[PDB]
């Protein structure tokens, strides 16, 4: 069962659960020996990590490793693999056309990435390769992105 | 926003459309037009019509900042303002209005008063759309 | 048998794009209303020698100022390609 | 010692090829992973060796 299955809804049978609203809730084990986990739901924050990655080469791929967080506490989200944060998003570059990039799922893990990968070499007239980047639910009741 | 299908009631001449959403109406969907075609099974005739249908505070982090994007205006509030302090952040840099991103500083009233679980509201101008943190 | 940035101004108003290959390349603009492009002659042996292509760039008039307009530049090979 | 080498054959120029010389300041004196830095004249794009 759910404490609240207005803030989240589950399965009695085979556990299953999705986050309908922002909140903090119960799932509880009805069966003897009984119990139960809190459940709390709200990202708030991206971080991008370079991995001492410059782009030096139009034959190479530049892959760059995403990291999510709550709102207002900017606490990292469970990376374990019996959720999926259901995460969806998009990744562009910006006022250059020197690259293009996407957005991509580890397969078989929540952990996310950008990919980048460029057109050519870098002539004197680019100021800069700016990376862009959204990420928002399934449903896209929110978005939010740097 | 949502499928449609055309139905024969099983055992009668009675027929129906079925209307199945995609997801939550956002504030950017004047009308659902449902259209209904009839013909004979042949088609030597056709015949139409259109009809409308959490956040953590601290001594550390006594400040947090809600975004939120929209492109309709949302307002954001406590249920208490005597344990809380919310604020709309003014986007003073160009960039940050071409996303439609909305800014909320949330704050405690007092840093000699804890407390727990106070509810934000979150709502759309239309008064359709609401969430709470 | 077959065969198988620049800037530019009102006191400099041609620039020399000097290039270096063992195949001939091509120099071209995607706007040819703006910019004026042509090969530089190497009537001296000593250029020839060091297989160096020269390339003059112009406004193709001193009336319309412009900017970041982009100088394509490739190889016969066709993928040797840049952009300036 | 780090010093700037001046390419005088053209074809070194055409390729756009900076050239830089690199050396102990003494060879009395070993060391180990002292950092060479790297930068583009607008002050953006770094590297360290």
């Amino acid at each position: 069962s759910s404490g609240d299955p207005s803030i989240l809804q589950v399965d009695p049978i085979t556990g299953k659960a999705t986050a309908i609203a922002a909140g903090t809730t119960t799932i509880n084990y009805i069966r003897n020996p009984s119990s139960q986990t809190q459940v709390v739901i709200s990202i708030g924050r991206i971080k991008v990590d370079f991995s001492d990655q410059i782009i030096n080469n139009s034959k190479k791929r530049y892959e760059y490793n995403l990291k999510f967080f709550t709102a207002g506490s900017d606490i990292e989200l469970s990376q374990d693999s019996t959720i999926d944060q259901n995460i969806k998003g998009i990744c562009t570059i910006k006022e250059s056309t020197f690259a293009t990039a996407f957005f991509e799922k580890v397969k078989g893990k929540e952990q996310y990435r950008c990919v980048v990968q460029p057109s050519g070499v870098a002539t004197s007239s680019i100021d800069k390769v700016t990376l862009y980047v959204e990420v928002s639910n399934a449903h896209k009741t929110y978005q939010y992105d740097t | 926003f949502a499928t449609a299908f055309f139905e024969k009631v099983k055992g009668k001449e009675q027929y129906r459309c079925v209307v199945q959403p995609s997801g939550v109406a956002t504030s950017s969907i004047d009308k659902v037009t449902l259209y209904v075609e009839v013909s004979n099974a042949h088609k030597t005739y056709q015949y139409d019509t259109t009809i409308n249908l959490k956040i953590q505070l601290s001594p550390r982090q006594s400040t947090f900042i809600l975004n939120i994007q929209s492109s309709s205006p949302i307002f954001v509030e406590s249920s208490d303002n005597s344990l809380l302090s919310v604020q709309q952040i003014s986007s003073s840099g160009g960039d940050d209005q071409l996303n439609n991103l909305y800014k909320y500083a949330i704050q405690p009233m007092s840093v000699s008063t804890s407390f727990q679980n106070v509810p934000l509201l979150i709502s759309s101008a239309d008064g359709k759309s609401k969430t709470t943190v």
